[PDB]
Protein backbone atom coordinates (compact mmCIF):
# COMPACT_ATOMS: atom_id res chain seq x y z
CA UNK A 1 0.00 0.00 0.00
CA UNK A 2 1.13 3.55 -0.82
CA UNK A 3 0.59 6.20 1.85
CA UNK A 4 0.91 9.99 1.83
CA UNK A 5 1.08 12.38 4.80
CA UNK A 6 -0.64 15.74 4.33
CA UNK A 7 -1.58 18.67 6.58
CA UNK A 8 -5.10 19.85 7.20
CA UNK A 9 -7.63 21.40 9.54
CA UNK A 10 -10.89 20.10 10.97
CA UNK A 11 -14.34 21.63 10.58
CA UNK A 12 -17.84 21.09 11.93
CA UNK A 13 -20.30 18.89 10.07
CA UNK A 14 -23.04 21.55 10.20
CA UNK A 15 -22.50 25.08 11.55
CA UNK A 16 -25.07 27.89 11.62
CA UNK A 17 -24.49 31.51 12.62
CA UNK A 18 -27.70 32.79 14.20
CA UNK A 19 -28.65 36.16 12.72
CA UNK A 20 -31.70 38.38 13.26
CA UNK A 21 -34.35 38.80 10.58
CA UNK A 22 -35.77 41.92 12.27
CA UNK A 23 -34.49 45.07 13.98
CA UNK A 24 -35.01 46.13 17.57
CA UNK A 25 -33.77 46.02 21.14
CA UNK A 26 -33.08 42.62 22.68
CA UNK A 27 -35.20 42.12 25.81
CA UNK A 28 -34.32 38.64 27.08
CA UNK A 29 -31.98 35.70 26.48
CA UNK A 30 -33.81 32.37 26.60
CA UNK A 31 -30.90 29.90 26.42
CA UNK A 32 -28.03 28.86 28.68
CA UNK A 33 -24.62 28.79 27.02
CA UNK A 34 -22.79 25.54 26.38
CA UNK A 35 -25.95 23.42 26.27
CA UNK A 36 -27.30 21.21 23.50
CA UNK A 37 -30.09 23.02 21.65
CA UNK A 38 -33.15 21.39 20.12
CA UNK A 39 -34.11 22.65 16.67
CA UNK A 40 -36.73 25.39 16.56
CA UNK A 41 -36.27 26.44 20.20
CA UNK A 42 -36.51 30.20 20.66
CA UNK A 43 -33.16 31.75 21.63
CA UNK A 44 -33.69 35.52 21.97
CA UNK A 45 -36.62 37.96 22.17
CA UNK A 46 -36.51 41.19 20.18
CA UNK A 47 -38.95 44.03 20.79
CA UNK A 48 -42.28 43.11 19.12
CA UNK A 49 -44.00 46.50 19.43
CA UNK A 50 -44.10 47.68 15.81
CA UNK A 51 -44.67 44.13 14.55
CA UNK A 52 -47.56 43.79 17.01
CA UNK A 53 -49.06 46.99 15.60
CA UNK A 54 -48.68 45.66 12.05
CA UNK A 55 -50.34 42.39 13.09
CA UNK A 56 -53.26 44.30 14.62
CA UNK A 57 -53.68 46.36 11.44
CA UNK A 58 -53.69 43.20 9.32
CA UNK A 59 -56.27 41.59 11.62
CA UNK A 60 -58.52 44.64 11.32
CA UNK A 61 -58.30 44.58 7.53
CA UNK A 62 -59.14 40.87 7.56
CA UNK A 63 -62.18 41.52 9.76
CA UNK A 64 -63.42 44.23 7.38
CA UNK A 65 -63.03 41.91 4.39
CA UNK A 66 -64.80 39.08 6.22
CA UNK A 67 -67.76 41.33 7.06
CA UNK A 68 -68.07 42.38 3.42
CA UNK A 69 -67.92 38.74 2.30
CA UNK A 70 -70.56 37.77 4.86
CA UNK A 71 -73.07 40.39 3.73
CA UNK A 72 -72.43 39.52 0.07
CA UNK A 73 -73.02 35.82 0.80
CA UNK A 74 -76.27 36.55 2.63
CA UNK A 75 -77.54 38.65 -0.27
CA UNK A 76 -76.55 35.90 -2.72
CA UNK A 77 -78.42 33.27 -0.71
CA UNK A 78 -81.58 35.38 -0.53
CA UNK A 79 -81.50 36.14 -4.26
CA UNK A 80 -80.95 32.45 -5.04
CA UNK A 81 -83.99 31.55 -2.95
CA UNK A 82 -86.04 34.19 -4.78
CA UNK A 83 -84.85 33.10 -8.24
CA UNK A 84 -86.60 29.71 -8.04
CA UNK A 85 -89.86 30.94 -9.58
CA UNK A 86 -88.46 33.81 -11.70
CA UNK A 87 -89.45 36.49 -9.21
CA UNK A 88 -86.16 38.33 -9.84
CA UNK A 89 -84.25 38.80 -13.08
CA UNK A 90 -81.25 36.60 -13.83
CA UNK A 91 -79.03 39.68 -14.21
CA UNK A 92 -79.41 40.61 -10.54
CA UNK A 93 -78.52 37.05 -9.50
CA UNK A 94 -75.41 37.07 -11.69
CA UNK A 95 -74.39 40.47 -10.31
CA UNK A 96 -74.80 39.20 -6.74
CA UNK A 97 -72.74 36.10 -7.53
CA UNK A 98 -69.98 38.26 -9.00
CA UNK A 99 -70.03 40.48 -5.90
CA UNK A 100 -69.73 37.44 -3.64
CA UNK A 101 -66.80 36.07 -5.65
CA UNK A 102 -65.01 39.43 -5.52
CA UNK A 103 -65.56 39.68 -1.76
CA UNK A 104 -64.18 36.17 -1.26
CA UNK A 105 -61.11 37.06 -3.33
CA UNK A 106 -60.59 40.16 -1.17
CA UNK A 107 -60.87 37.93 1.91
CA UNK A 108 -58.16 35.67 0.45
CA UNK A 109 -55.87 38.66 -0.13
CA UNK A 110 -56.44 39.87 3.43
CA UNK A 111 -55.62 36.38 4.72
CA UNK A 112 -52.36 36.41 2.75
CA UNK A 113 -51.45 39.79 4.24
CA UNK A 114 -52.26 38.49 7.73
CA UNK A 115 -50.03 35.47 7.10
CA UNK A 116 -47.15 37.73 6.05
CA UNK A 117 -47.61 39.84 9.19
CA UNK A 118 -47.68 36.70 11.35
CA UNK A 119 -44.45 35.45 9.76
CA UNK A 120 -42.79 38.80 10.46
CA UNK A 121 -44.00 38.76 14.07
CA UNK A 122 -42.75 35.20 14.59
CA UNK A 123 -39.37 36.25 13.19
CA UNK A 124 -38.75 38.26 16.38
CA UNK A 125 -38.67 35.10 18.50
CA UNK A 126 -35.28 34.06 17.14
CA UNK A 127 -35.36 30.30 16.54
CA UNK A 128 -32.26 28.15 16.15
CA UNK A 129 -32.14 26.90 12.53
CA UNK A 130 -30.62 23.51 13.47
CA UNK A 131 -29.76 21.33 16.45
CA UNK A 132 -26.35 20.97 18.04
CA UNK A 133 -24.20 22.72 20.62
CA UNK A 134 -24.46 26.48 21.11
CA UNK A 135 -21.58 28.73 22.11
CA UNK A 136 -21.39 32.03 23.93
CA UNK A 137 -23.66 35.00 23.25
CA UNK A 138 -21.83 37.68 21.27
CA UNK A 139 -24.53 40.17 22.33
CA UNK A 140 -26.38 40.68 25.61
CA UNK A 141 -29.76 42.04 26.64
CA UNK A 142 -30.16 45.67 25.64
CA UNK A 143 -28.00 45.49 22.49
CA UNK A 144 -29.65 46.79 19.33
CA UNK A 145 -29.75 44.55 16.25
CA UNK A 146 -30.60 45.19 12.60
CA UNK A 147 -32.08 42.91 9.96
CA UNK A 148 -29.45 40.84 8.16
CA UNK A 149 -26.57 42.27 10.17
CA UNK A 150 -23.05 40.98 9.62
CA UNK A 151 -22.34 40.39 13.33
CA UNK A 152 -23.81 37.01 14.26
CA UNK A 153 -25.49 36.54 17.63
CA UNK A 154 -24.43 32.96 18.42
CA UNK A 155 -23.16 29.82 16.71
CA UNK A 156 -24.76 26.36 16.69
CA UNK A 157 -22.53 23.54 15.45
CA UNK A 158 -22.77 19.76 15.22
CA UNK A 159 -19.68 17.89 16.43
CA UNK A 160 -20.55 14.45 15.04
CA UNK A 161 -19.33 13.53 12.48
CA UNK A 162 -16.46 15.91 11.61
CA UNK A 163 -14.83 17.09 8.39
CA UNK A 164 -11.10 17.32 7.69
CA UNK A 165 -9.94 19.65 4.91
CA UNK A 166 -6.50 18.47 3.78
CA UNK A 167 -4.16 20.14 1.29
CA UNK A 168 -2.76 18.15 -1.67
CA UNK A 169 -0.24 19.45 -4.19
CA UNK A 170 -1.60 19.68 -7.73
CA UNK A 171 1.46 17.98 -9.24
CA UNK A 172 1.06 15.03 -6.86
CA UNK A 173 -2.65 14.79 -7.70
CA UNK A 174 -1.96 14.74 -11.44
CA UNK A 175 0.85 12.20 -11.05
CA UNK A 176 -1.35 9.91 -8.94
CA UNK A 177 -4.20 10.16 -11.45
CA UNK A 178 -1.84 9.36 -14.33
CA UNK A 179 -0.40 6.38 -12.43
CA UNK A 180 -3.91 5.10 -11.68
CA UNK A 181 -4.91 5.45 -15.34
CA UNK A 182 -1.86 3.43 -16.47
CA UNK A 183 -2.53 0.45 -14.20
CA UNK A 184 0.60 0.95 -12.09
CA UNK A 185 -1.63 1.44 -9.02
CA UNK A 186 -4.81 -0.41 -8.08
CA UNK A 187 -8.07 0.83 -6.55
CA UNK A 188 -10.49 -1.14 -4.37
CA UNK A 189 -14.21 -0.57 -3.75
CA UNK A 190 -15.04 3.10 -3.21
CA UNK A 191 -13.88 5.98 -1.05
CA UNK A 192 -10.24 5.73 -0.03
CA UNK A 193 -9.67 5.20 3.69
CA UNK A 194 -7.98 8.04 5.58
CA UNK A 195 -6.15 7.81 8.91
CA UNK A 196 -5.42 10.72 11.23
CA UNK A 197 -2.56 11.87 13.47
CA UNK A 198 -3.15 14.51 16.14
CA UNK A 199 -0.63 16.99 17.58
CA UNK A 200 0.78 14.61 20.21
CA UNK A 201 0.96 11.79 17.65
CA UNK A 202 -1.79 9.48 18.93
CA UNK A 203 -3.30 7.40 16.15
CA UNK A 204 -7.04 7.93 15.82
CA UNK A 205 -8.93 4.78 16.92
CA UNK A 206 -11.60 5.48 14.29
CA UNK A 207 -11.09 5.71 10.54
CA UNK A 208 -12.58 8.24 8.15
CA UNK A 209 -13.08 8.21 4.40
CA UNK A 210 -12.06 10.68 1.71
CA UNK A 211 -14.84 12.12 -0.45
CA UNK A 212 -15.15 14.94 -2.97
CA UNK A 213 -11.60 15.62 -4.16
CA UNK A 214 -11.81 19.24 -5.32
CA UNK A 215 -10.81 20.56 -8.75
CA UNK A 216 -9.99 24.21 -8.12
CA UNK A 217 -6.30 25.14 -7.82
CA UNK A 218 -5.05 27.67 -5.29
CA UNK A 219 -3.16 30.49 -7.00
CA UNK A 220 -0.83 31.47 -4.16
CA UNK A 221 0.42 27.96 -3.33
CA UNK A 222 -0.53 25.75 -6.27
CA UNK A 223 -2.49 23.04 -4.50
CA UNK A 224 -6.01 21.65 -4.29
CA UNK A 225 -8.06 20.64 -1.26
CA UNK A 226 -9.62 17.32 -0.28
CA UNK A 227 -12.36 16.53 2.23
CA UNK A 228 -12.39 13.57 4.60
CA UNK A 229 -15.16 12.52 6.99
CA UNK A 230 -14.36 11.15 10.45
CA UNK A 231 -16.86 9.84 13.02
CA UNK A 232 -16.42 11.69 16.33
CA UNK A 233 -18.45 9.91 19.03
CA UNK A 234 -16.25 10.73 22.03
CA UNK A 235 -15.63 14.40 21.08
CA UNK A 236 -11.87 13.85 20.96
CA UNK A 237 -11.71 16.18 17.93
CA UNK A 238 -12.65 19.86 17.81
CA UNK A 239 -13.26 22.17 14.84
CA UNK A 240 -10.40 24.29 13.55
CA UNK A 241 -7.47 22.31 14.96
CA UNK A 242 -4.37 21.31 13.00
CA UNK A 243 -4.01 17.62 12.10
CA UNK A 244 -2.03 15.30 9.84
CA UNK A 245 -3.79 12.89 7.48
CA UNK A 246 -2.52 9.63 6.02
CA UNK A 247 -4.03 8.71 2.65
CA UNK A 248 -3.71 5.41 0.81
CA UNK A 249 -3.77 5.89 -2.96
CA UNK A 250 -3.75 2.31 -4.22
CA UNK A 251 -1.87 -0.98 -3.90
CA UNK A 252 1.36 -1.36 -5.86
CA UNK A 253 1.63 -5.08 -6.75
CA UNK A 254 5.18 -5.03 -8.14
CA UNK A 255 6.78 -3.45 -5.06
CA UNK A 256 10.33 -4.56 -4.21
CA UNK A 257 11.55 -4.16 -0.62
CA UNK A 258 15.23 -4.47 0.32
CA UNK A 259 16.55 -4.57 3.91
CA UNK A 260 18.43 -1.41 4.84
CA UNK A 261 21.38 -3.41 6.19
CA UNK A 262 22.30 -4.68 2.71
CA UNK A 263 22.45 -1.38 0.79
CA UNK A 264 25.31 1.11 0.98
CA UNK A 265 25.16 4.80 0.07
CA UNK A 266 27.90 7.11 -1.14
CA UNK A 267 28.08 10.50 0.61
CA UNK A 268 26.63 12.14 -2.50
CA UNK A 269 23.50 9.99 -2.33
CA UNK A 270 23.85 7.20 -4.88
CA UNK A 271 23.05 3.72 -3.58
CA UNK A 272 24.60 0.34 -4.39
CA UNK A 273 23.91 -3.21 -3.24
CA UNK A 274 26.04 -6.34 -2.88
CA UNK A 275 24.50 -9.09 -5.01
CA UNK A 276 25.55 -12.74 -5.32
CA UNK A 277 25.51 -14.37 -8.74
CA UNK A 278 25.02 -18.01 -9.63
CA UNK A 279 28.82 -18.42 -9.72
CA UNK A 280 28.91 -17.87 -5.91
CA UNK A 281 30.74 -14.55 -6.37
CA UNK A 282 29.82 -11.07 -5.14
CA UNK A 283 29.17 -8.05 -7.37
CA UNK A 284 28.12 -4.44 -6.77
CA UNK A 285 24.99 -3.20 -8.52
CA UNK A 286 23.65 0.38 -8.42
CA UNK A 287 20.04 0.72 -7.27
CA UNK A 288 17.64 3.63 -6.76
CA UNK A 289 16.12 3.37 -3.27
CA UNK A 290 14.43 6.76 -3.02
CA UNK A 291 11.78 5.87 -0.42
CA UNK A 292 12.04 4.08 2.92
CA UNK A 293 9.07 2.12 4.30
CA UNK A 294 9.25 0.96 7.90
CA UNK A 295 12.77 -0.43 8.12
CA UNK A 296 13.30 -1.42 4.46
CA UNK A 297 13.87 0.52 1.23
CA UNK A 298 11.62 0.54 -1.83
CA UNK A 299 13.72 -0.07 -4.96
CA UNK A 300 12.21 1.24 -8.20
CA UNK A 301 14.98 0.50 -10.72
CA UNK A 302 18.16 -1.51 -11.10
CA UNK A 303 16.80 -4.75 -9.61
CA UNK A 304 14.53 -7.56 -10.79
CA UNK A 305 12.77 -10.47 -9.12
CA UNK A 306 14.97 -13.42 -8.24
CA UNK A 307 18.07 -11.36 -7.44
CA UNK A 308 20.18 -12.77 -4.61
CA UNK A 309 21.31 -9.89 -2.38
CA UNK A 310 23.45 -10.01 0.77
CA UNK A 311 22.37 -8.30 3.99
CA UNK A 312 24.80 -9.70 6.56
CA UNK A 313 28.58 -9.73 6.87
CA UNK A 314 29.32 -7.02 4.32
CA UNK A 315 32.52 -6.11 6.18
CA UNK A 316 33.94 -9.62 5.70
CA UNK A 317 33.27 -9.64 1.93
CA UNK A 318 35.18 -7.79 -0.83
CA UNK A 319 33.82 -7.59 -4.40
CA UNK A 320 35.15 -10.33 -6.65
CA UNK A 321 35.50 -12.96 -3.91
CA UNK A 322 34.07 -16.49 -3.95
CA UNK A 323 31.47 -16.72 -1.17
CA UNK A 324 28.94 -19.39 -0.23
CA UNK A 325 25.32 -18.27 0.13
CA UNK A 326 23.12 -18.98 3.15
CA UNK A 327 19.50 -17.81 3.29
CA UNK A 328 18.17 -16.14 6.44
CA UNK A 329 14.51 -15.20 6.90
CA UNK B 1 9.05 29.11 1.91
CA UNK B 2 5.35 30.06 2.12
CA UNK B 3 2.64 28.54 4.33
CA UNK B 4 -0.94 29.77 4.47
CA UNK B 5 -3.32 29.32 7.41
CA UNK B 6 -5.26 26.44 5.81
CA UNK B 7 -2.19 24.17 5.65
CA UNK B 8 -1.08 24.82 2.07
CA UNK B 9 2.71 25.00 1.92
CA UNK B 10 5.63 25.49 -0.46
CA UNK B 11 8.84 23.54 0.11
CA UNK B 12 12.35 24.37 -1.06
CA UNK B 13 12.55 21.08 -2.98
CA UNK B 14 9.40 22.09 -4.88
CA UNK B 15 11.15 25.16 -6.33
CA UNK B 16 14.84 24.20 -6.50
CA UNK B 17 17.22 21.26 -6.87
CA UNK B 18 19.40 20.52 -3.84
CA UNK B 19 22.68 18.69 -4.37
CA UNK B 20 26.19 18.38 -2.91
CA UNK B 21 28.84 19.92 -5.16
CA UNK B 22 31.96 22.04 -5.01
CA UNK B 23 32.62 25.65 -4.07
CA UNK B 24 33.77 26.64 -7.57
CA UNK B 25 33.66 24.67 -10.83
CA UNK B 26 36.52 26.68 -12.31
CA UNK B 27 39.46 24.22 -12.34
CA UNK B 28 39.22 20.69 -13.76
CA UNK B 29 42.18 18.42 -13.00
CA UNK B 30 42.72 15.21 -14.97
CA UNK B 31 45.58 12.78 -14.32
CA UNK B 32 46.22 10.64 -17.41
CA UNK B 33 42.62 11.22 -18.49
CA UNK B 34 41.02 10.41 -15.13
CA UNK B 35 39.53 12.94 -12.69
CA UNK B 36 41.88 13.56 -9.80
CA UNK B 37 42.76 15.78 -6.85
CA UNK B 38 46.04 16.62 -5.18
CA UNK B 39 47.94 17.64 -2.08
CA UNK B 40 51.05 19.76 -1.74
CA UNK B 41 53.41 18.95 1.13
CA UNK B 42 56.07 21.51 2.08
CA UNK B 43 59.00 20.64 4.33
CA UNK B 44 58.98 22.27 7.75
CA UNK B 45 62.04 24.21 8.84
CA UNK B 46 64.74 22.20 10.58
CA UNK B 47 63.46 18.81 9.45
CA UNK B 48 64.94 15.81 7.66
CA UNK B 49 63.71 15.51 4.07
CA UNK B 50 64.34 11.78 3.63
CA UNK C 1 11.11 28.03 -37.10
CA UNK C 2 10.61 30.81 -34.55
CA UNK C 3 8.91 29.91 -31.27
CA UNK C 4 8.13 31.73 -28.03
CA UNK C 5 7.82 30.05 -24.62
CA UNK C 6 5.67 31.99 -22.17
CA UNK C 7 4.04 31.50 -18.77
CA UNK C 8 0.29 31.15 -18.54
CA UNK C 9 -2.63 30.23 -16.32
CA UNK C 10 -5.59 27.99 -17.12
CA UNK C 11 -9.23 28.96 -16.68
CA UNK C 12 -12.60 27.29 -17.08
CA UNK C 13 -14.59 27.79 -20.28
CA UNK C 14 -17.72 28.66 -18.27
CA UNK C 15 -17.66 29.35 -14.52
CA UNK C 16 -20.75 30.45 -12.59
CA UNK C 17 -20.85 31.64 -8.97
CA UNK C 18 -24.23 30.63 -7.57
CA UNK C 19 -25.74 33.58 -5.70
CA UNK C 20 -29.26 33.76 -4.25
CA UNK C 21 -31.91 36.00 -5.77
CA UNK C 22 -34.06 35.96 -2.60
CA UNK C 23 -33.47 36.45 1.12
CA UNK C 24 -34.15 33.77 3.70
CA UNK C 25 -32.77 30.72 5.51
CA UNK C 26 -31.42 27.65 3.72
CA UNK C 27 -33.30 24.55 4.91
CA UNK C 28 -31.89 21.83 2.63
CA UNK C 29 -29.03 21.01 0.26
CA UNK C 30 -30.14 18.89 -2.69
CA UNK C 31 -26.75 18.01 -4.20
CA UNK C 32 -23.53 16.19 -3.37
CA UNK C 33 -20.18 17.89 -3.92
CA UNK C 34 -17.69 16.80 -6.56
CA UNK C 35 -20.37 15.43 -8.91
CA UNK C 36 -21.19 16.63 -12.41
CA UNK C 37 -24.66 18.18 -12.50
CA UNK C 38 -27.18 19.11 -15.19
CA UNK C 39 -28.63 22.53 -15.88
CA UNK C 40 -31.90 23.40 -14.18
CA UNK C 41 -31.60 21.12 -11.15
CA UNK C 42 -32.32 22.55 -7.70
CA UNK C 43 -29.27 23.03 -5.49
CA UNK C 44 -30.56 24.57 -2.23
CA UNK C 45 -33.99 25.33 -0.77
CA UNK C 46 -34.64 28.71 0.85
CA UNK C 47 -37.70 29.21 3.05
CA UNK C 48 -40.66 30.07 0.75
CA UNK C 49 -43.13 31.32 3.40
CA UNK C 50 -43.36 35.03 2.57
CA UNK C 51 -43.11 34.38 -1.17
CA UNK C 52 -45.89 31.79 -0.85
CA UNK C 53 -48.06 34.40 0.87
CA UNK C 54 -47.34 36.90 -1.92
CA UNK C 55 -48.24 34.26 -4.51
CA UNK C 56 -51.53 33.56 -2.73
CA UNK C 57 -52.38 37.27 -2.64
CA UNK C 58 -51.64 37.59 -6.37
CA UNK C 59 -53.84 34.57 -7.12
CA UNK C 60 -56.69 36.09 -5.12
CA UNK C 61 -56.43 39.37 -7.01
CA UNK C 62 -56.43 37.42 -10.28
CA UNK C 63 -59.59 35.59 -9.22
CA UNK C 64 -61.30 38.90 -8.39
CA UNK C 65 -60.41 40.33 -11.80
CA UNK C 66 -61.61 37.13 -13.49
CA UNK C 67 -65.00 37.34 -11.77
CA UNK C 68 -65.42 40.97 -12.83
CA UNK C 69 -64.50 40.10 -16.42
CA UNK C 70 -66.94 37.18 -16.44
CA UNK C 71 -69.91 39.27 -15.31
CA UNK C 72 -69.01 42.01 -17.80
CA UNK C 73 -68.85 39.44 -20.60
CA UNK C 74 -72.25 38.02 -19.63
CA UNK C 75 -73.80 41.50 -19.77
CA UNK C 76 -72.14 42.17 -23.14
CA UNK C 77 -73.46 38.89 -24.56
CA UNK C 78 -77.01 39.67 -23.43
CA UNK C 79 -76.91 43.18 -24.89
CA UNK C 80 -75.47 41.86 -28.16
CA UNK C 81 -78.33 39.36 -28.36
CA UNK C 82 -80.85 42.14 -27.75
CA UNK C 83 -79.28 44.56 -30.27
CA UNK C 84 -80.47 42.54 -33.27
CA UNK C 85 -84.06 43.80 -33.21
CA UNK C 86 -83.20 47.44 -32.34
CA UNK C 87 -84.61 47.37 -28.81
CA UNK C 88 -81.60 48.94 -27.05
CA UNK C 89 -79.76 52.05 -28.20
CA UNK C 90 -76.22 51.69 -29.52
CA UNK C 91 -74.95 53.87 -26.65
CA UNK C 92 -75.70 51.19 -24.05
CA UNK C 93 -74.07 48.48 -26.17
CA UNK C 94 -70.96 50.61 -26.66
CA UNK C 95 -70.75 51.32 -22.93
CA UNK C 96 -71.06 47.61 -22.12
CA UNK C 97 -68.39 46.72 -24.68
CA UNK C 98 -66.04 49.32 -23.20
CA UNK C 99 -66.64 47.90 -19.73
CA UNK C 100 -65.85 44.39 -20.98
CA UNK C 101 -62.64 45.57 -22.65
CA UNK C 102 -61.55 47.33 -19.45
CA UNK C 103 -62.25 44.17 -17.44
CA UNK C 104 -60.18 42.09 -19.86
CA UNK C 105 -57.30 44.56 -19.55
CA UNK C 106 -57.50 44.34 -15.76
CA UNK C 107 -57.39 40.54 -16.03
CA UNK C 108 -54.25 40.84 -18.17
CA UNK C 109 -52.63 43.08 -15.55
CA UNK C 110 -53.50 40.58 -12.81
CA UNK C 111 -51.98 37.78 -14.89
CA UNK C 112 -48.76 39.79 -15.25
CA UNK C 113 -48.66 40.35 -11.48
CA UNK C 114 -49.16 36.65 -10.74
CA UNK C 115 -46.44 35.80 -13.27
CA UNK C 116 -44.02 38.08 -11.42
CA UNK C 117 -45.02 36.48 -8.11
CA UNK C 118 -44.49 32.99 -9.53
CA UNK C 119 -41.04 33.98 -10.82
CA UNK C 120 -40.13 35.27 -7.36
CA UNK C 121 -41.39 32.05 -5.76
CA UNK C 122 -39.41 29.90 -8.20
CA UNK C 123 -36.28 31.92 -7.40
CA UNK C 124 -36.22 30.41 -3.89
CA UNK C 125 -35.45 27.01 -5.44
CA UNK C 126 -31.86 27.82 -6.35
CA UNK C 127 -31.13 26.29 -9.75
CA UNK C 128 -27.70 25.91 -11.32
CA UNK C 129 -27.59 28.18 -14.40
CA UNK C 130 -25.15 25.91 -16.29
CA UNK C 131 -23.92 22.31 -16.36
CA UNK C 132 -20.56 21.25 -14.98
CA UNK C 133 -18.62 20.14 -11.92
CA UNK C 134 -19.57 21.70 -8.57
CA UNK C 135 -17.26 21.86 -5.56
CA UNK C 136 -17.95 22.34 -1.88
CA UNK C 137 -20.80 24.44 -0.50
CA UNK C 138 -19.45 27.60 1.13
CA UNK C 139 -22.62 27.73 3.27
CA UNK C 140 -24.31 24.81 5.03
CA UNK C 141 -27.91 24.33 6.10
CA UNK C 142 -29.15 27.00 8.49
CA UNK C 143 -27.13 29.89 7.08
CA UNK C 144 -28.93 33.16 6.36
CA UNK C 145 -28.59 34.48 2.81
CA UNK C 146 -29.45 37.91 1.43
CA UNK C 147 -30.70 39.00 -1.98
CA UNK C 148 -27.77 39.50 -4.33
CA UNK C 149 -25.14 39.08 -1.63
CA UNK D 1 6.88 18.03 -14.94
CA UNK D 2 8.11 18.79 -18.47
CA UNK D 3 5.57 16.42 -20.05
CA UNK D 4 4.16 17.72 -23.32
CA UNK D 5 0.37 17.80 -23.35
CA UNK D 6 -0.72 15.32 -26.07
CA UNK D 7 -3.36 17.61 -27.60
CA UNK D 8 -2.65 20.89 -29.36
CA UNK D 9 -4.57 24.14 -29.05
CA UNK D 10 -5.49 27.31 -30.91
CA UNK D 11 -4.78 31.00 -30.33
CA UNK D 12 -7.59 33.58 -30.17
CA UNK D 13 -6.54 37.11 -29.23
CA UNK D 14 -8.66 38.58 -26.44
CA UNK D 15 -6.80 41.53 -24.84
CA UNK D 16 -4.78 44.34 -26.44
CA UNK D 17 -4.34 46.70 -23.47
CA UNK D 18 -1.04 46.77 -21.59
CA UNK D 19 -1.06 46.22 -17.84
CA UNK D 20 0.18 49.02 -15.60
CA UNK D 21 2.34 47.15 -13.07
CA UNK D 22 3.44 44.30 -15.36
CA UNK D 23 4.02 45.89 -18.76
CA UNK D 24 2.61 42.79 -20.44
CA UNK D 25 -0.14 41.69 -22.81
CA UNK D 26 -2.43 38.72 -22.14
CA UNK D 27 -2.90 36.41 -25.11
CA UNK D 28 -5.64 33.78 -24.98
CA UNK D 29 -5.70 30.19 -26.23
CA UNK D 30 -8.24 27.36 -26.32
CA UNK D 31 -7.25 23.77 -25.48
CA UNK D 32 -9.54 20.73 -25.65
CA UNK D 33 -9.55 18.85 -22.33
CA UNK D 34 -11.49 15.60 -22.75
CA UNK D 35 -9.78 13.66 -19.95
CA UNK D 36 -9.87 16.43 -17.30
CA UNK D 37 -6.06 16.30 -17.11
CA UNK D 38 -5.61 20.04 -16.46
CA UNK D 39 -7.59 21.81 -13.74
CA UNK D 40 -8.40 25.54 -13.85
CA UNK D 41 -5.95 27.93 -12.23
CA UNK D 42 -2.80 25.86 -12.75
CA UNK D 43 0.48 26.97 -14.33
CA UNK D 44 1.51 25.97 -17.87
CA UNK D 45 4.26 27.00 -20.29
CA UNK D 46 2.64 27.83 -23.62
CA UNK D 47 4.77 27.61 -26.76
CA UNK D 48 3.71 29.80 -29.70
CA UNK D 49 4.77 29.35 -33.33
Amino acid sequence: QITTELPGRTSAYRIAEVRPQVSGIILKRNFKEGSDIEAGVSLYQIDPATYQATYDSAKGDLAKAQAAANIAQLTVNRYQKLLGTQYISKQEYDQALADAQQANAAVTAAKAAVETARINLAYTKVTSPISGRIGKSNVTEGALVQNGQATALATVQQLDPIYVDVTQSSNDFLRLKQELANGTLKQENGKAKVSLITSDGIKFPQDGTLEFSDVTVDQTTGSITLRAIFPNPDHTLLPGMFVRARLEEGLNPNAILVPQQGVTRTPRGDATVLVVGADDKVETRPIVASQAIGDKWLVTEGLKAGDRVVISGLQKVRPGVQVKAQEVT
Amino acid sequence: LKVNQDGSRVLLRDVAKIELGGENYDIIAEFNGQPASGLGIKLATGANAL
